[PDB]
């Protein structure tokens, strides 16, 4: 969790289309029931909602060149994935009305974390590397899915756990995004390297990825800035420098 | 249309609404209308909802005086 | 042996009192140290190391002693594992029991106020031809030498003093054991 | 106009609103004696939302209230609802005790096409759609089926929930609170057996990880442990209830005073 | 050993009578005090201290006696745990059983009306060489001295009188035990 | 009138607590109602 | 072509019994469509997962 599986899909969508919105996202955590498969292809003839058609089929017909994201595939019922067998083999999906929808100009991304917890709760009771980790996670993926489904997939990719330096770079990216967002509200923010390192070290938690970074950014930068904004509005049209002398974060107000 | 396109559309339509409501519509009002409608109104779509926001605000301020 | 039932959202956990203590990292050595008990204790220590290798393991000793090989297996498992093993003497610690009581982490070997500790040379037996009796005697003397060496290294006393004290059954109170260096402090109520 | 449309306080922050927001902890403490950290975290979330520093693509805040019975988690949620709206009835309350079965998740998002009740969408989606600025309470989350919370994964991370009809409801201006109860036996069994608040919090948090998925707890903004009520806290609770009753009987012109010994009893 | 299915709320789990009584902080000592029984008692005492460090524990004693070291372990565990332990003498508390009966919390040692208690010097044996017999005799004499000292401390009586009375098997009724100081009051029936 | 609160589904108690603590359900007011719940609450031996 | 016949509900193929035995399938309008000049192919991989799951615990087409 918190490694970048969904962020990579959003980044690809933005690179191909200019926005993360222009991505057909299917959250499979709402397909835990087998009968939820109707949401993809529509209700059979003679049943309510038949004229509405399939949501995924209509969206793909409306935009044949798109990125399709099936987020958290392991959350769905096992049989729901048989609907994707035809898509991965011929790029075709037939609507309930009988209309064949073309998927041959789409990128299909499926995200999962099966086995990821198993590598953390594994405890050897008797007295690692990338290869063994990928081997055991691939084995768990084989256990969780049928061989024919995994056989149609072009690539199975193992997302490695983030390191300290990569976490620091992620902190830099988050700080840059926050600064660019606050500049619109006329709030200039500069966060020094020592402050970013202290945020990274304080929000370090190896098995949670980069979400503790988000929580740390919130609790360290956003709360104090919100207090300054609400305390008589002493930030507007000014520049705030966030420093860490060595014991606590210091916030200094100056002019542009 | 994008946000900048909607800003241009609203700025172009400004003269008609100033004539109808007999008030002045600032550029900051246009920017606020488009941004707030884009972020906080999701069921409807950008140009119509921005125009609707501008029209309702203008009607309210006109009836105030 | 009573049964303890713990209720969670997932289900029911039916511990017996020893397993319930083991859940809190308590290992009970309360019988003669034979192969089965040593194997069980080694497995418990290994599992407790696996579950978390940083917290401390607690070993409760009330035993007349037993096999030297079993006690050596327990000692090796204690010294090999990363987590520290606190040894608390309840009741009796005799022969191998005292050896394992001294085998705990430094600053972490305890005994109850009126507990008794007994140190003495190991028992054995030789039977058969003269050569076989010689082999058995050599083995038992080597074992006694190894035990004296470990006890001297682990209690700070000279090998000669331990040799002299272990010739006969030496009974030591908690205060005498603290003075002798077998335990580290008595647990005041 | 946009605030009137959506109900979200998008108007400029005046001095009265500033001082009301800065004293949010006192307002919540007026109804909730105890639990300083939970009130502080909730107030920080609200102030961050109203200062414009919230991430626009995520909800205002997701919190898990974990503690014993009768401690004040639901009362804290109701007090937050009163602070943000003016009445407790405006809060959206979802009782997880009737979600013991996996198929009950259809009540949250709707029934799939071809199935009964598909015309009427999910209750939660419709409620949030008509009230985008709301507090959502998931009461007694332990009693619910573990897989029901997989739905909330897409809400705590992106703020969007899609119903069966295909309509997407934005949760980005809501506060989501989940309450978990640990029985007296439960936290009695978590104590250490052997010779000789921090450890209690640690062990309750560790036990919480064994009941929920790591990616579900990774998306929660803050997990807050409610401490057990002390003697003086119970005395203050009695004082506050007596004060409320005295006000309610004084509006009927009946004057009543309760002695300290009576309150202690 | 009958089982009991009575449990609150769900009521699905079944207990044996001793495990069910353990939940009510009732501990039964109805056999000779050997290492296994002592270890079980110590584990139960630790478990009950963990369950609640304030509520009192109930210890019903009916034992001819047993190992002195086992009784010492039980005594140390009783005197070490924070919660108070009530000792209720059922039938006979003899030898180390009477020692554990005096080990209860002060003012919390009880005995049933037609109950009996016995106090005597520890038994033992010494076999082998003269030196080994001397060592064993020294050990048993020191054990008797320590037992007498603890009994004198917990009964408020001179160690000379205890030494004189423990020379032979001294049988005392509940009233005689109360007058002696081993117990605090005789549990009159309702 | 709640006839036979025993074998009813346990979710009824939730609604009952909601009515008895607040007096309103989602609004319907219960402040002018009387809540009556009618309840219907072998020896292996010689006796 | 009926692709991956095991992926369907077991009861669905009851509708093919008339097709495979008489070549007739009556639609809802009461019209009988003849299947007597058709080739019917049903592909499946039943037992594939059992066979990659079957592990022999004791010491070919
Ligand atoms: N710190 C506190 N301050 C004020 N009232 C409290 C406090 N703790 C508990 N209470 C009172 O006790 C009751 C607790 O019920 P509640 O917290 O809703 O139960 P649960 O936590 O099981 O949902 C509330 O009605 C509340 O008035
Ligand atoms: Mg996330």
């Amino acid at each position: 969790t918190g490694v970048g599986k969904t962020e990579l899909a959003r980044a690809l969508a933005e690179s191909m289309f200019g926005d993360d919105d222009a991505m057909i996202r299917v959250d499979m955590s709402e397909f835990m029931e087998k009968h939820a498969v109707s949401r993809l292809v529509g209700a059979p003839p003679g049943y309510v909602g038949h004229d509405d058609g399939g949501q995924l089929t209509e969206k793909v017909r409306r935009k044949p060149y798109s990125v399709i994201l099936f987020d958290e595939i392991e959350k769905a019922h096992p049989d729901v994935f048989n609907i994707l067998l035809q898509v991965l083999d011929d790029g075709h999906l037939t609507d309930t009305k009988g209309r064949t929808v073309d998927f041959r100009n789409t990128i299909i991304i499926m995200t999962s974390n099966v086995g990821a917890q198993e590598l953390q709760d594994q405890r050897f009771a008797g007295f690692q590397d990338y290869e063994t980790i990928r081997k055991t996670m691939l084995k768990e993926l084989k256990n969780s899915f049928r061989p024919e489904f995994l056989n149609r997939v072009d690539d199975i990719i193992v997302f490695h756990k983030l390191t300290k330096e990569e976490l620091k770079e992620i902190v830099t990216m988050m700080v840059n995004k926050l600064t660019n967002r606050l500049s619109e509200q006329n709030i200039n923010i500069i966060v020094t390297d020592k402050a970013k390192d202290k945020i990274a070290e304080e929000g370090y938690d190896p098995e949670y990825g980069a979400r503790p970074l988000i929580r740390a950014i919130q609790k360290t930068i956003e709360d104090n800035l919100s207090e300054l904004i609400l305390d008589g509005n002493q930030i507007e049209g000014k520049k705030v420098t966030v420093d860490h002398d060595g014991k606590e974060f210091k916030y200094d107000i100056a002019e542009q | 249309p994008s946000v900048v396109d909607t800003v241009a559309i609203l700025k172009g339509l400004r003269d008609r609404y100033e004539a109808h409501h007999r008030i002045n519509i600032s550029d900051e009002a246009i920017e606020a209308a488009v941004k707030l409608s884009n972020r906080y109104v999701s069921d409807r779509f950008l140009p119509d909802k921005a125009i609707d926001l501008i029209d309702e605000a203008s009607s309210k301020v006109r009836l105030k005086s | 042996i009573p049964t303890v039932i713990e209720t969670t959202n997932r289900g029911e956990r039916a511990y017996d009192i020893y397993s319930r203590l083991l859940k809190d990292r308590i290992i009970m050595l309360g019988s003669q140290i034979d192969d089965n008990v040593a194997n069980s204790i080694v497995s418990q220590l290994l599992f407790l190391q696996a579950q978390d290798s940083e917290k401390d393991i607690y070993l409760y000793i009330n035993s007349p002693g037993g096999s030297v090989t079993a006690g050596f297996a327990i000692y090796d498992t204690i010294q090999h594992i990363k987590p520290d093993v606190q040894t608390i003497c309840i009741g009796m610690a005799a022969s191998m029991g005292s050896f394992l009581l001294a085998a705990g982490a430094k600053g972490k070997r305890f005994a109850l106020p009126n507990a008794e500790v007994m140190i003495h040379q190991p028992l054995g037996g030789a039977q058969g031809q003269a050569t076989e009796i010689e082999i058995a005697a050599n083995h038992i003397l080597k074992t006694r030498e190894k035990l004296n060496r470990i006890l001297s290294e682990r209690t700070g006393q000279s090998i000669e003093k331990i040799q002299k004290d272990t010739d006969r059954d030496n009974f030591l109170t908690a205060e005498e054991a603290k003075e002798y260096g077998l335990i580290d402090e008595v647990m005041v109520p | 106009v946009i605030a009137g449309w959506t109900g979200i306080p998008l108007t400029k922050i005046n001095e009265t609103e500033s001082e009301k927001l800065l004293s949010l902890e006192d307002t919540l403490h007026e109804r909730v004696i105890g639990q300083k950290d939970a009130v502080n975290s909730i107030s920080k979330a609200v102030r961050r939302a109203r200062a414009g520093l919230k991430d626009p693509k995520r909800p205002i805040g997701s919190f898990i209230f974990l503690g014993p019975t009768g401690v004040g988690k639901t009362e804290l949620a109701r007090a937050l609802a009163e602070s943000m709206f003016g009445d407790d009835d405006a809060m959206i309350r979802v009782d997880m005790s009737e979600f013991m079965e996996k198929h009950a998740v259809s009540r949250l998002v709707g029934a799939p096409p071809g199935y009964v009740g598909h015309d009427d969408g999910g209750q939660l989606t419709e409620k949030v759609r008509r009230k985008p600025y709301s507090v959502i309470l998931f009461d007694e989350i332990e009693k619910a089926h573990p897989d029901v919370f997989n739905i909330l994964l897409q809400v705590l991370d992106d703020g969007h929930l899609t119903d069966t009809k295909g309509r997407t409801v934005d949760f980005r201006n809501t506060i989501i609170i989940m309450t978990s109860n640990v029985g007296a036996q439960e936290l009695q069994d978590q104590r250490f057996a052997g010779f000789g608040y921090e450890t209690i919090r640690k062990t309750m948090l560790k036990e919480l990880k064994n009941s929920f998925r790591p990616e579900f707890l990774n998306r929660v903004d803050d997990i807050i442990v409610f401490h057990k009520l002390t003697k003086e806290e119970l005395k203050e609770i009695v004082t506050m209830m007596v004060n409320k009753l005295t006000n309610r009987l004084s509006e009927q012109n009946i004057n009543i005073i309760v002695t300290d010994k009576a309150k202690d009893k």
